């Protein structure tokens, strides 16, 4: 693939056909649904996991009492180490996830396609296929939802 | 001829997150889980409007110092880091931090008088005043204590007692003045030798003064020592004493549920509720964590040393 | 693919034949045992590295100590709070991951299969292919263990 | 017309997951690494028995509260959250919460007589009992210090030593009487102004009694406040008093080696062993985490506020 | 694929031909260099995101102040075993990542390839393709950097 | 005939890393994480030199121990586990943990004489020493302190003040002899009942000495027990007393900014920098984690139970 298509604006992966009735852009609704799911509840997962219970925080402590304020500033800033630390990875970390889904998630549409069309298109390895024969409308709109019907166009390529 | 593609959409977003592998990459729709706004003021917690101590420490606002300025309730205290006028007339308050950890969070609290000023007989009882805790520029004193000294030239054994006739716990202060020459011990309190003792169930005390040459504060070298206990209901408070006795006056009505603790800040209140309040304002509590500040009080996301925490939701760009 | 057998309970991947000599399910052992070995060796990862020291936790100031007795409770529900999330999101992680391994492991059986049949058999794009020619049990048990023949059956589709 | 499939297996399992994408996926074979299981009784802590207080405080087991009812060694202490009867003559017990903690886990204990109360021959040592101390409702004292008062009208200064001669550390316990006004202490101790000195080659101490006007408890209104030090071995310990002495008896062998805390709960012994106790109960300590109660003792896991942690070891369903 | 090659010594990933004019090791120094980046990246991220301010730790209690020393211990090694847990597990899952990227590298250079050849090459299922018709230099230096012309070399395989 | 393959880079490699999947596996490019080298060696901290007492405490230091061995600044102590001498004369140091915590990092540190030993013109300035305390064998005391006792049968009340006329903090410490019994409190004092007071604007105390039958340390069973306090510019500090008194001589001059701890650690001085320093030795502070000893000093890696950290970059190998 090249690069992502600013005309495709009803969902998050898609196609592209173009024959001879013309053009058009189209959302994979079922795998951009799928999708759309997992990533939003992934993030609220990162949020709703956070136990977030009533504490007061603050210095209660006298000239004479250094050492135990110099505890409690140890262990108020042990977790902000902690904390900070894991919050900066969790992030970087799924996010490599989340791209890594994105980039799945694309080629298992283009592979679902390809394993219908078999040798009767062509591999042009970027993203499309070009037939050898002609597809209408009722063809392309077979390959999206996937019910194509290769016992049709079958021998024509020869 | 014909030609069918796969593609992903892309938008004119230019926001940007990062990898564990790279960095600055540009996004179509992304997530800030980093709350880093806040409304620079205090706040309710809860529904329950904070104690404010205008310029007063907690001590100063306790006892009644003149130089100082009725709230049945409280979620958190407010301080400034350096009060104006803390203790008026030099001195000391007995422990004073867990008292004002005590007071953090008081569900009921009411004023109440439990010895007349008018009752004491035999007893000088309007005449502990000092130039350092001035009223309108006139000597005065803690408006909640009294600071007897002798009459006609005796000062009789005083015994006192409170019964907690109340439905609530009592919290009781008094005193004890540290003289700072012998020649003072007896203009004021006659004998020589003075003792203070104080008992409840669970309190057994016996105070003696100190007689020290100390540098003046607020022009004044002598000092008083605070003490404080608190009295359940049924209970009886016994006070004796032949000097130095700074007697309770007030006293207060006390309903303790949660605790809480003291927020040192600047600001001021803003007729305003949140879930989480800072010495700097209040915050959302939505998100998981922020940066404002590490001294928070309530129901608080995580304190986090980061600038920005942004989570990838949409894709790749072009 | 479709969904799992039922019908293969000897190993979590494998083959499901059919000739004329009959039918037949069989696990590939070999990458089924791989896959075992790893998700095991994970779950054991997650539980050993747990240090467990000796500890004594309680209550152990008075009304004078409440100040201390709150930074007692304040890091005892501080690391409450640590463990928590890292322990909810530790699990929800590395099943996302679990479930990819398996994904994986399934296509890269079929992948493998897919390279040694070459055109000779047609891709149904069910999890399944249909040779055009005809096989015995000798084939089959040839392509599972991959030592498949292709210098033989090689021109008969034609 | 022949053909051969991919797959992977599946089972009658309804066993569910989750994942940080999707929630309730049904899955093959799986792992729960929450153990939140417990047996509900207090156990051994490694083969070492813990030493139960039925309803009894540290403090009146150590004393010898006559309200109260040998054991070497102990890993644990459990008392219940309030127990029954602590001090049965009103008062306090000094460093108590320091006490508790040293003796939260000893490998070796015993009683030892040091002082013989027949020894006292210028004190009355047989009268210093009350009615707050009962022993099949007579009036008696707690059992391992003498409380002496005076014989024929005089109360001579006390001298007595101990020198440690055992190869073990030895916990020893005395106290003092904080008499209610100046006639009692006239009427028990004879002097008027008393003291009691104490020291080793580390204790240096001069504790005075507090004459106070309290609230009755247990129908007393004066007070006993005890003291404790270690007496290492080969040491002394030297007491001196001329009144309001508690005098030791009895003292303890101590052989501390671990520490340990004191567990609050209301269970009972269940002839039973474990790595990690609970208020609630003993747990096992494989899984990594747990979720019953976070105040454990032992080799535990982590407390969790967790319902269920299950890990995806199988695959999915159909 | 069967193991790695100890020839090619210039880079990470890369190809090995074998024509008439001779055999070559050669690494695809684009593919390298974003996945060095990377790795790279990874482990600086690892490193840099600790935050390590000014701390010291030591035991500054007395005889009787054995229970603060205790809460003093039990909050120390309470991060002691957050810590450890956490940096032991962080390796050992991205680990588990970076060999899994080194793999998705080798495939996906693979199958970029594989498009661009098509039907007159044949798949060995080694990780090399062997080409019906014969290749000159110019043919693999063109396939490298993937510039590959099928227009010519388009019919010669019947 | 003609071939092209894709194919990954091996080598000679022997290392292996850990998987959340497998364990052992070679590779051929790594990384380690985990500092775990010393340089078994005391240290600078970021440029400023540590002050290592030899084999002295803090106290002993401090008080001019005569046992004992100017550095006007440093980032930390370094006593020894048992420094081999303390407290020459037996006794006791009072708030001694905080004031060590306090003097854990100062900035700038001069000693200044406050009071001339020249000065005492009614009281014995130059008796006060022992045999606890040897000089080159000859009796001798606390360098810093001055031991008074009686002149001519008398012990008139000492009334004594300085005024802190520097620009500086200055830390002043002073001590009280607890003899062990009346013939000696006489012998050395004359006066039966003594006292010190000792005042500032802040400080409000009152000593009053406790006799007592001690077992004898370092053949001494008296006792001193030394108290400290600050004294900021232009505060005074007024002593009153009639006996017992160990008066200063030597007060030092005091600038504090940030705080440190007290290292205990065997070692010595190795002309050396880090920016960690560990009690084992100094490390270096670029990994994210180490595992040489907790009690860490300085901008540190995380302490860690672990033998090896060691993260892949490289690949699999043949
Ligand atoms: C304080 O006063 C209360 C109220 O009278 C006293 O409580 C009563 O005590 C008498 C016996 O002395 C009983 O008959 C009543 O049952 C008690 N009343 C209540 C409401 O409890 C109490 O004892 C006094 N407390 C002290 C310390 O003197
Ligand atoms: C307590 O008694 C012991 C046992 O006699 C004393 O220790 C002995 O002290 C003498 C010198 O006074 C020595 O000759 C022995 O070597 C010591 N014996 C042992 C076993 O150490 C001890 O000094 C006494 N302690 C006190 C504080 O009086
Ligand atoms: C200690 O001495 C200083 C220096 O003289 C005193 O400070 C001065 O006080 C007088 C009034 O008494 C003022 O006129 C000056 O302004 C002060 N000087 C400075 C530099 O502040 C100080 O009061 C004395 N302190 C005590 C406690 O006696
Ligand atoms: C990433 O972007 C930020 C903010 O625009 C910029 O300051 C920085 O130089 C960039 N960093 C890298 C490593 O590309
Ligand atoms: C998942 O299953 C649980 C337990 O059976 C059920 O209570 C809950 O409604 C389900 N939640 C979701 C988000 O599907
Ligand atoms: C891995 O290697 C180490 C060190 O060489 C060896 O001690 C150990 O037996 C091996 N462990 C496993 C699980 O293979």
């Amino acid at each position: 693939i090249e690069g992502g298509w600013q005309g495709m604006v009803d969902g998050w992966y898609g196609y592209h056909h173009s024959n001879e009735q013309g053009s058009g852009y189209a959302a994979d609704k079922e795998s951009t649904q799928k999708a759309i799911d997992g990533v939003t509840n992934k993030v609220n997962s990162i949020i709703d996991k956070m136990n977030t219970q009533f504490e007061a925080v603050g210095r209660e402590f006298n000239n004479l009492e250094r050492r135990i304020e110099n505890l409690n500033k140890k262990m108020e800033d042990g977790f902000l180490d902690v904390w900070t630390y894991n919050a900066e990875l969790l992030v970087l970390m799924e996010n490599e996830r989340t791209l890594d889904f994105h980039d799945s998630n694309v080629k298992n549409l283009y592979d679902k396609v390809r394993l219908q069309l078999r040798d009767n298109a062509k591999e042009l390895g970027n993203g499309c296929f070009e037939f050898y024969h002609k597809c209408d409308n009722e063809c392309m709109e077979s390959v999206k939802n996937g019910t194509y019907d290769y016992p049709q166009y079958s021998e024509e390529a020869r | 001829e014909d030609q069918i593609c796969i593609g992903y959409h892309a938008n004119n977003s230019t926001e940007q997150v990062d990898t564990i592998m790279e960095k600055n990459v540009t996004v179509t729709h992304a997530q800030d889980i980093l709350e880093k706004t806040h409304n620079g003021k205090l706040c309710d917690l809860d529904g329950v409007k904070p104690l404010i101590l205008r310029d007063c420490s907690v001590a100063g606002w306790l006892l009644g110092n003149p130089m100082c300025d009725n709230v049945p309730e409280w979620s958190y205290i407010v301080e400034k880091a350096s009060p104006a006028n803390d203790l008026c007339y030099p001195g000391d308050f007995n422990d004073y931090e867990e008292l004002k950890h005590l007071l953090s969070r008081i569900n009921h609290f009411e004023k109440i008088q439990i010895i007349p000023k008018s009752s004491w007989s035999n007893h000088e009882a309007s005449s502990g005043v000092s130039s350092a805790c001035p009223y309108l520029g006139k000597s005065s004193f803690f408006r909640n204590v009294v600071w007897l000294i002798k009459k006609n030239s005796a000062y009789p054994t005083i015994k006192r007692s409170y019964n907690n006739t109340n439905q609530e716990d009592l919290l009781v202060l008094w005193g004890i003045h540290h003289p700072n020459d012998a020649a003072e011990q007896t203009k004021l309190y006659q004998n020589p030798t003075t003792y203070i003792s104080v008992g409840t169930s669970t309190l057994n005390q016996r105070l003696v003064p100190k007689i020290a040459t100390r540098s003046k504060v607020n022009g004044q070298s002598g000092r008083m020592e605070f003490f404080w206990t608190i009295l359940k209901p049924n209970d009886a408070i016994n006070f004796e004493s032949n000097g130095n006795f700074i007697a309770p006056e007030y006293a207060y009505k006390i309903v303790k549920k949660g605790d809480s603790a003291i927020m040192k800040s600047e600001l001021e209140y803003g007729n305003c509720n949140t879930k989480c309040q800072t010495p700097m304002g209040a915050i959302n509590s939505s998100m998981p964590f922020h940066n404002i500040h590490p001294l928070t009080i309530g129901e608080c996301p995580k304190y986090v040393k980061s600038n920005r925490l942004v989570l990838a939701t949409g894709l790749r760009n072009t």
